[PDB]
RNA sequence: CUUCACACAUGCUACAAUGGCCGGUACAAAGGGCUGCGAUGCCGCGAGGUUAAGCGAAUCCUUAAAAGCCGGUCUCAGUUCGGAUCGGGGUCUGCAACUCGACCCCGUGAAGUCGGAGUCGCUAGUAAUCGCAGAUCAGCAACGCUGCGGUGAAUACGUUCC
């Protein structure tokens, strides 16, 4: 039972199990039950084969998932990177881009300490 | 040497979400196997930023 | 000005300066300290001097900074690693 | 009495005279062996490949693989002389066929984020090798009833004498390309 | 004035089941409002947009308090915990939002599984925890400050030691 990974953890609710799609999150499930017609308090342990093949379709007839959206992301980072912005040399930097503080914090786009 | 060293390998049935159906022998899966996708579906075997700008405003 | 109800936002002095020369050439380097004014898809091809605080840096606006601002292609601060 | 095979026998064999002016219906290119090796390299390392890899390789293809021992030893990969490191099965005849069609048909699509096989993995000669990454797209493996995972790469070796004749014959056999 | 190999200090959010999410439902005080508050209705998933009743106010708006109670689900997992970072798309204020604003939506889902030596506050409507309001203010304060209420403990033998 794959829709593009695997997506069938043990004993999960529908709802909750479609999230583990790259791509998707608690609202995009919760539209996806909707409109295909699954109800979310269900098990993807239950799920048949005609089920699996309607939500099949309607993902990539909509959403966009793992793999191209993968693509679609770096391909905007990059796309910064050597248009030459500031956000692109904060980028190529690896330092925060969305005008934060540098001076006692950003220890995720930084590492840990290097403790000079 | 073939006394009791390679597995069973015997005639299957593929059966595809699709439709398409044909069948070879294949290992221990005793007769069908049902899979979800194949040659006869799966895609590529099927086949602006002043655009943004100017749809924006 | 940053909401879908009243479009872009540009300087009139620097449309004014570029709407008068992209109709017959493009224009050389077009000194300016508007680094407020985003790019409109007209920009294409030219070159501004843009200010920095300290100096003003060429920028040549080519298919893809269209939708962003002239001060980001003009970096203000200098840090060089502290080593 | 593999479709493939039939297949082959019934449209590929003029085809490919039809596309390569071959004189002489001996001439013409056909699949003569199909390797699948793992290349495990927990060799030094708890020395596990009983069933990483023979007993998964046999659920693929239909026949035990042989083990195959380092031919001399490199400290980098703490490799000592004469100890298991790879595993390698060879596919041929009807088995090989079947192996081919069940590969092209039903396998080789099921990978996640495929967008199809190079076109360049030529030998050179006409031979040609590709990878994978796991124990998925063979149906005949369980994800259940399987430890760490592990690729594969396969050789598909032909009677053909260039890489031009080579691809020709694997696109008319069912090679997706790009 | 917002820099950033680092260091310190004060805080907020967490590391979950005395919990998270969903549905229903009860109970405050103290304040603010004409360059203002916008009830109602219509549009929008939402931030919001538009019309506009009333109101210099114990009469109008602010005004839905939240923890709480009932039911359902999750079943101990780096998770339906956590919400940093980043990608896309937007709203509003403002001549202007790149440096350098807040907020909304979709996606992304990091460290973190209770914290070394050490160190801080508190003796009762206190500590702990939950919301609300104001000043500054075009916008930025639901992490600061000054206040307001809700729920509501455990201990004190004693003066040897600091
Ligand atoms: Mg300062
Ligand atoms: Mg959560
Ligand atoms: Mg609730
Ligand atoms: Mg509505
Ligand atoms: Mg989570
Ligand atoms: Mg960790
Ligand atoms: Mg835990
Ligand atoms: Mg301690
Ligand atoms: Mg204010
Ligand atoms: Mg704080
Ligand atoms: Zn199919």
């Amino acid at each position: 039972a794959r829709l593009v990974g695997v997506d069938l953890p043990r004993d999960k609710r529908m709802e909750v199990a479609l999230t583990y799609i790259f791509g998707i999150g608690r609202t995009r499930s919760n539209e996806i039950l909707a409109a295909t017609g699954i109800d979310r308090d269900l098990r993807t342990r239950d799920l048949t084969e005609e089920q699996l093949i309607h939500l099949r379709d309607y993902i990539e007839a909509n959403l966009k998932v793992e793999g191209d959206l993968r693509r679609e992301v770096q391909a905007d980072i990059r796309r910064k990177i050597e248009i030459g912005c500031y956000q692109g040399l904060r980028h190529r930097r690896g330092m925060p881009v969305r005008g934060q503080r540098t001076k006692t914090n950003a220890r995720t786009r930084k590492g840990p300490k290097r403790t000079i | 040497m073939k006394s009791d060293i390679h597995p069973a390998y015997e005639e299957t049935t593929v059966v595809c979400g699709c439709g398409n159906t044909f069948q070879t022998r294949s290992t221990k899966p005793g007769g069908r196997i049902v899979v979800e996708v194949c040659s006869q579906c799966h895609p590529f075997y099927t086949g602006g930023r002043v655009a943004r700008f100017e749809k924006r405003y | 000005p940053r909401s879908l109800k009243k479009g872009p936002f540009v300087d009139e002095h620097l449309l004014k300066k570029v709407d008068v020369q992209n109709e017959k050439n493009t224009k050389q380097v077009i000194k300016t300290w508007s680094r407020r004014s985003t790019i409109i898809p007209d920009f294409i091809g030219h070159t501004f001097a843009v200010h920095d605080g300290r100096k003003h840096v060429p920028v040549f606006v080519t298919e893809s900074m269209v939708g962003h601002k002239l001060g980001e292609f003009a970096p203000t601060r200098t840090f060089k690693g502290h080593i | 009495q593999p479709r493939l095979k039939e297949r082959y026998r019934s449209e590929i064999r003029d085809a490919l005279r039809k596309q390569f002016g071959y004189g002489n219906v001996m001439q013409i290119p056909t699949v003569t062996k199909v390797v699948v090796n793992m290349g495990v390299g927990e060799a030094a390392r708890d020395a596990k490949l009983i069933n990483g890899a023979v007993n998964d390789l046999a659920l693929i293809t239909g026949q035990k693989p042989e083990v195959r021992r380092a031919r001399k030893s490199i400290a980098q990969f703490k490799l000592r002389e004469g100890m298991p490191v790879g595993v390698r099965v060879t596919l041929r005849g009807d088995r090989m066929w079947e192996f081919l069609d069940r590969l092209t048909s039903i396998a080789l699509p099921r990978i996640r984020d495929f967008r199809g096989l190079s076109p360049k993995q030529f030998d050179g000669v006409g031979n040609y090798t590709f990878g994978l990454a796991e124990q998925a797209v063979f149906h005949e493996v369980d994800v259940d009833k399987i430890d760490r995972v592990r690729g594969m790469d396969i050789n598909v070796v032909t009677s053909a004498a260039t890489d031009d004749e080579g691809r020709a014959l694997l696109r008319a056999l069912g090679f997706p390309f790009k």
